[PDB]
């Protein structure tokens, strides 16, 4: 699926709007968020680990049999962590963080796991990416479907310092556990406030997003977000486009501090390359 | 960073 890619069931198609997506619109030109909507985001997926059945991060629909997230949440040897395709699964469809919800959501096994070949995570997790294809396709529904991957001119338009994004994950409410899938709206960041907010080596694959200081309102992924997705929607087609995916940050919504981000469209040719391959 | 629930039935 992708010819209908950014259009919800429960929204879009039936021209009903979310409580907070004028926020976004109005701009062009998790911690502190809010209990999302059903259906509000129906490209959101858990990536559950099979042993200790375990939440491990967020990860997107990108079709009826691709699922991308952050290679870290795959690949990360600082802390001894390296899964394949029979350690985990993902659970499409969900709105409960603890609940098996009956009816609802479906349940997916992994075929291949594909990490981007030059993902660093010895220094700042440049290119923090990875594919993964399901075994059999996932039927879509009112609750489960595909976000748009951006293309130059959408990326070109909407990755502005200032145009709010919206996160959505069933992380840790603070630097506990949510009951259901939070979200929050936030700014994309100036890159050099981005780069002087930080000693890590930050590159053009990565962008950062939140409130400064002085803006008063807060907001960050934390815990349990990562790999999952950071979406706009597009004011010319009105679709829902992943602009980046959780990668890092410092601690959970501390003043000074920013989310970053993987910068999914500078990533593209190595997606399209995967997926036209495999 | 950097990266409760109820048993999943035979299901998948």
């Amino acid at each position: 699926g992708g010819a209908d890619c950014g259009l919800r069931p429960l929204f879009e198609k039936k021209s009903l709007e979310d409580k907070t997506e004028r926020e976004l619109l109005e701009s062009y030109i998790i911690v502190e968020g809010s209990d999302a909507e059903i259906g509000m985001s129906p490209w959101q997926v858990m990536l559950f680990r099979k042993s200790p059945q375990e939440l491990l991060c967020g990860a997107s629909l990108i079709s009826d049999r691709w699922v991308l997230t952050a290679a870290h949440c795959l690949l990360y040897p600082p802390w001894d962590k390296n899964f394949t395709e029979n350690d985990l699964l993902v659970r499409i469809g969900k709105h409960s963080r603890t609940r098996y919800e009956r009816n609802i959501e479906k349940i997916s096994m992994l075929e291949k796991i594909y990490i981007h070949p030059r993902y660093n995570w010895r220094e700042n997790l440049d290119r923090d990416i990875a594919l993964m294809k399901l075994k059999k396709p996932v039927a879509f529904s009112d609750y489960i479907h595909p976000v748009c991957l951006p293309d130059r001119e959408t990326a070109a338009s909407l990755l502005q310092a200032g145009y709010k994004g919206r996160v959505t994950g069933w992380g840790n409410l603070k630097e506990g556990q949510p009951s259901v899938l939070q979200v929050v709206n936030l700014p994309i960041v100036e890159r050099p406030v981005c780069k002087d907010s930080t000693r890590i080596r930050i590159t053009d694959n990565m962008f950062c997003a939140g409130y400064k200081p002085d803006e008063g309102k807060r907001g960050d992924a934390c815990e349990g977000d990562s790999g999952g997705p950071f979406v706009m929607k597009s004011p010319f087609n009105n679709r829902w486009y992943q602009m980046g995916i959780v990668s890092w940050g410092e601690g959970c919504d501390r003043d000074g501090k920013y989310g970053f981000y993987t910068h999914v469209f500078r990533l593209k040719k190595w997606i399209q390359k995967v997926i036209d391959q495999f | 960073r950097x990266a409760d629930y109820e048993p999943i039935p035979e299901e998948a």
